[PDB]
């Protein structure tokens, strides 16, 4: 098929010419007739573009390497003593045991209970006499 | 009456299944077709193994297979007196066809049983299909020379299993008697066993006689008569040979079932005598980029048997060809290491390569789609071509077909002579797009320039595309139109803008001015230009990457060239920089803005000062 | 080394240009310093000889350098009595300074001229300095044991070449005769010459004696008078010797001319006789990164050389310590093997780290300023300190600095101390955070949670301190934490991520099938992996940007290798996935998989195969 013109262009960013390989395999095939060489390159035009919405994201943080500041500071004094040799004593893994890291957090809970009843007593006096 | 109502068959993956879409081949008698074609392969291994042992024939030199048929059991019994089968044969590739555990390479290791692929695209053919008619399958097989008594009878009914057990049978060759189901008569029948055996048999050269008994009264005459030409079919004559006998015949020297596309059946004579048959598989090997043969040509030197799959008389460029040579001039004590290393070898298979030079281009002209059929399973072998022999490019640049924008399909069925033909007037130049991935293709803008202009592109979106590229600058005398830059030719022609217009460069003004100080001195310049596109942002160079390849632009300061720093340049209408500069927000506009530069530096160098910066920015606005 | 066919220009600022400039000095008698420097070295290399064989005295008992001058000639002749420079010595070393090839290393192997940077750090200096007040310098030596006929002759005008020949030198030692220029008459005079004598030869061992001479009509008078003390600066009072001796002399054994921050001058008599003067550099060395050594301090025993840029007194956690360490208790005959294994010098080692130790806390409190200026050229390698001594690492921990979110400066000056005032009512836990870039990982707003919270977590952006902190589990009671992250990924055993289980993986196996036939050969594997996490996927590396810098690493393929295509694992649970499994669509579908690659390929990598389609879909999401 053939869309009108001859090209199903679609979307478009930028362009790159591919390459990675030129060293490869070994040499025997037809023979002797060397001259296919002569590129050329030109550009010289702009079209315009149809690509205007707003859809809704789902707010979440985002992790990698991680440093920054805050704006404090204070200090201490005490210990001070030195010797080693770069060697493999105490050239080893391990870091942390158990931590916090609680700032924040939303927690969103659900429970539901009606339920309900009635029960009552009555009162069942005596009857009295009296005589002269 | 019959009335074909509905269709629908879909399946791909694993050679075994694709196996059973051809076994029935709407024939069925694809069974003793098959079964002979291994007793041919049989009287090539004898042949071969007589060179080093003549005790081989017994003292019988008659080298022939027979099919006897009986009505009364209901069964087919036909035995070649080739090399027959040893206990190894057997037990060590009829139990790798039943339960064992081949796969597709082996179970374990996937190395050991590698070479039973080859094995299962012949005897693993035969096997399925005479079960599709047969009974049972009895093999009683004895290898020709060896021992009698270690004879091997091998049975089965079309379970994953095999009973063997060593017999004695004196007969050298192999007796095969398959019982046949009540109903599958016809192959019992004789005038329908005559043209069964005839159409493959004509292809072999072993002469395939079959039991003429002429059961009279006192009068039961078993006599054997060929029911086959009886002569190979390289060496007959080609007007004697119908198209179907070449097909067939590849069946067997391919140790495959597929119908071949085209053949070559060409003798050349000379120092260097033989008389070569070349094929086009319809299929892509299995063991295309395995270490192993499935690719290959049988060796015949003077109508005698070799080795079989030898890859030594064909280029690895070329592996895509399947067949034969029978080479009368070449020594008949030659081995795969003399193939490899005699320059009598290398000058066999350079005259071989032209052969497949005709044969490819012949292909090409005659029918383009059983030559797409080729491209699409055999196109990165030839793709290789022009990469390495440049100088007949042009040549081998009729047998390359590219994905173009012709279509929005990803096949290959437009080649250069296609574009010679969609050729505009004036046209010298060949428009080229390059990628290494085809969403990377589909990721142009160039392509809607094309579109308003009507000129025709090739969309290049392979891997190995990019090799013949360092030596395809040039086709037919007329250069390609690489896609490699867009440049400021368009300097003061930039009012075709649909409304980027003054109106919005007077509420620009102060966002290029917070863009500049907030940037500052790890960017060149912030233009705003009106550039449209999809891109938001995106930058201008000055020379080679800016300054990223010369002498003078390093010796501007050394480390990456300041200049470097590419311009800055921001589309003010669409939407992305738009919902930028409805955020006046500090923390939100540098998240924009930064998120856009190293966006455009990712456009124009594909590495990052900070890829932590973007990666930040570009997660948090599709997150957030 | 046999060099040759090297053709690169690419240097600047690396040493010699660095040299140039600040040999310079504004000073010009900087050349007297060098003349000295070499002679005190030379002679101090005969006691060494002396030590190996006496008679290399050959007759002196007395070695002193000796200047005299030649007011008419304009000739300055300054001749020690010290092991002059043997022929090769001559060649391999001043040569090597004027024209050979020595690049850096060696241009060949990169490692046997590797002790040409050694000679050019003290004699460059010597070279460039000697020219800016001589029109022409003329060298002749001769070796010590060497007879007089092996006298060597050197001469260059201050080109890039040079004049080596045999001459005959009676005198043993080496004689410089510096042509001066016409004007440069001011180191003629004989009171000026030994003003400069006295300034320079105050701090150095070598007795340095000149032409007292009266030539007058009939006689010709001559005696030599030594301006000199005559004694080395660390056997003479500490208190004798001055700042400016100690600041200059620190310059002659570092082989450099920038000023120390600070030094000790200490002896340690007794038992075991040994003087020892550290110094603290201001820059850090080039060798502090490199295979060659100017890391340790120069070795004499009994006022007599030994040897240079001996580390056996120093370990690497304090390499860049300069200075010496005389001592009379030692073996004149100590070998390089005795310096290592020997517990005295074991004694010698321990006393000086822990001396150290006393002089870098005293600098903390003395000058934060110098101390400041210390940690960040030279921290990087003291940063072994605890996490090689498990006894020691509280003590090492006071003088480990690191960064922290005090400032966001990349300035390492926070210690750890500081941090356990700087902890909030239950802030028991040491928060850290560990990064390849200090401006990658300041891109990242997630720390605005502890911002407001009110938490300040440690800065690290160091090379080894992701092994050091492995040991820095604790300081001061304070455990610390990693809020990297953590999650319900293995809450209780694994399954517990949130409900991302095997009803999950019900629609995970066909996910993961599609994915792997949609990528074809692009990944080696895809998985959903169930670390909840704030990020939608992570690839995963065997080692150096996975696969991209090892043996087997690139013999896989011989390309950019099928290893290094990296393991693209996704979180099923993460909301982005949900939508990436909710798209039947399949080009929709794809676009998802392969955004969360070449996100997390870009994270691990810093760099795109290709760009623009990833940059397409971002444009198109966020632009909609």
């Amino acid at each position: 098929m053939a869309t009108s013109t001859l090209i199903k262009a679609i979307d478009g960013d930028t362009v790159k010419l591919m390459y990675k390989g030129q060293p490869m395999t070994f040499r025997l095939l037809l023979v002797d007739t060397p001259e296919t060489k002569h590129p050329k390159k030109g550009v010289e035009k702009y079209g315009p573009e149809a690509s205007a919405f707003t859809k809704k994201m789902v707010e979440n943080a985002k992790k990698i390497e991680v440093e920054f500041d805050k704006g404090q500071r204070t200090d201490k004094y005490g210990r001070g003593l030195a010797y080693i040799y770069a060697d493999g004593k105490m050239v080893n893994e391990a870091l942390v045991r158990q931590g916090l890291a609680k700032v924040a957090y939303v927690y969103k809970p659900n429970n539901t209970h009606e339920q309900h009843l009635r029960k009552s007593e009555a009162q069942a006096k005596k009857e009295k006499l009296n005589i002269w | 009456m019959k009335g074909q109502e509905t269709r629908g068959f879909q399946s791909e993956v694993k050679q075994l299944l694709h196996l059973m879409i051809h076994s029935l081949y709407s024939n069925k008698e694809i069974f003793l077709r098959e079964l002979i074609s291994n007793a041919s392969d049989a009287a090539d291994k004898l042949r071969f193994r007589a060179l080093s042992n003549p005790d081989l024939y017994e003292g019988d030199g008659e080298l022939r297979v027979r099919v006897s048929f009986d009505k009364d059991k209901r069964t087919l019994t036909i035995s070649d007196n080739g090399v027959g089968m040893t206990r190894d044969e057997v037990i060590d590739h009829l139990g790798t066809i039943a339960k064992s555990g081949t796969k597709s390479f082996l179970e374990s290791l996937g190395s050991d049983q590698a070479k039973d692929s080859q094995l299962i695209g012949q005897f693993g053919v035969g096997f399925y299909s005479a079960f599709i008619v047969a009974d049972k399958v009895t093999v009683r097989t004895r290898a020709a020379g060896e021992k009698p008594e270690n004879g091997v009878f091998w049975e089965s009914a079309g379970e994953g299993e095999y009973t063997v057990a060593d017999i004695t049978k004196e007969d050298r060759g192999t007796e095969i008697t398959l019982h046949l189901r009540e109903g599958e008569d016809e192959f019992l029948d004789d005038w329908r066993v005559r043209s069964i055996i005839s159409k493959y048999s004509d292809h072999i050269a072993l002469p395939v006689e079959i039991e003429k008994r002429e059961e009279k009264d006192g009068e039961t005459v078993i006599s054997w008569e060929k029911i086959n030409k009886a002569q190979a079919l390289w060496t007959r004559n080609k007007s004697e040979i119908t198209d179907e006998e070449y097909k067939e015949f590849y069946k067997h020297i391919a140790h495959d079932f597929n119908d071949p596309l085209t053949w070559s059946h060409n003798r050349v004579e000379g120092k260097q005598e033989y008389t070569s048959l070349l094929y086009i598989p319809s299929q892509a090997p299995w063991d295309m980029w395995n270490r192993d043969h499935k690719h290959g040509l049988k060796l015949y030197v003077q109508r005698v048997f070799i080795m079989d799959d030898a890859e030594q008389f064909m280029p690895n460029y070329l592996r895509f060809v399947r067949g034969l040579i029978d080479s009368s001039d070449l020594p008949l004590n030659v081995s795969r290491e003399i193939l490899q290393d005699s320059t009598v070898t290398r000058n066999l298979r350079n005259a071989l390569t032209k052969r497949v030079l005709q044969m490819l281009e012949k292909l090409a002209k005659d029918d383009a789609e059983k030559y797409q059929t080729f491209w699409q399973q055999f196109g990165l072998v030839l793709k290789e071509g022009p990469a390495e022999d440049f100088a007949n490019q042009e040549a081998i640049a009729k047998l390359l077909r590219f994905a173009s924008t012709h279509t929005d399909s990803s096949a290959q069925t437009v080649s250069l002579e296609d574009y010679v033909s969609r050729m505009k007037e004036g046209q010298e130049k060949i428009y080229y797009i390059t990628a290494d991935s085809y969403a990377a293709a589909k990721s142009s803008p160039h392509l809607e320039l094309l579109r308003k202009k009507g000129i025709e592109v090739l969309l290049l979106s392979d891997r190995i595309d990019e090799w013949m590229m360092n030596y395809l600058t040039e086709f037919d005398g007329k250069p390609f139109q690489s896609v490699s830059k867009v440049d400021e030719s368009l300097e003061k022609l930039a009012d075709e803008v649909d409304e980027s217009a003054k109106e919005a460069e007077k509420a620009l003004t102060p966002f290029i001015d917070r863009v500049k100080a907030l940037l500052g001195e790890r960017v060149k310049d912030v233009r705003l230009t009106h550039r449209l596109t999809d891109t938001p942002a995106i930058v201008s160079t000055d020379a080679d990457e800016m300054s990223t390849q010369m002498a003078k632009l390093f010796a501007a300061a050394g480390q990456k060239v300041p200049e470097v720093k590419y311009i800055f340049e921001l589309n003010p209408d669409h939407v992305l920089v738009k919902r930028a500069a409805d955020t006046e927000d500090e923390a939100k506009f540098s998240e924009w803005v930064e998120l856009l530069l190293d966006q455009a530096l990712l456009a124009e160098r594909g590495t990052l000062e900070d890829p932590n910066l973007f990666i930040r920015r570009m997660n948090q606005l599709l997150v957030s």
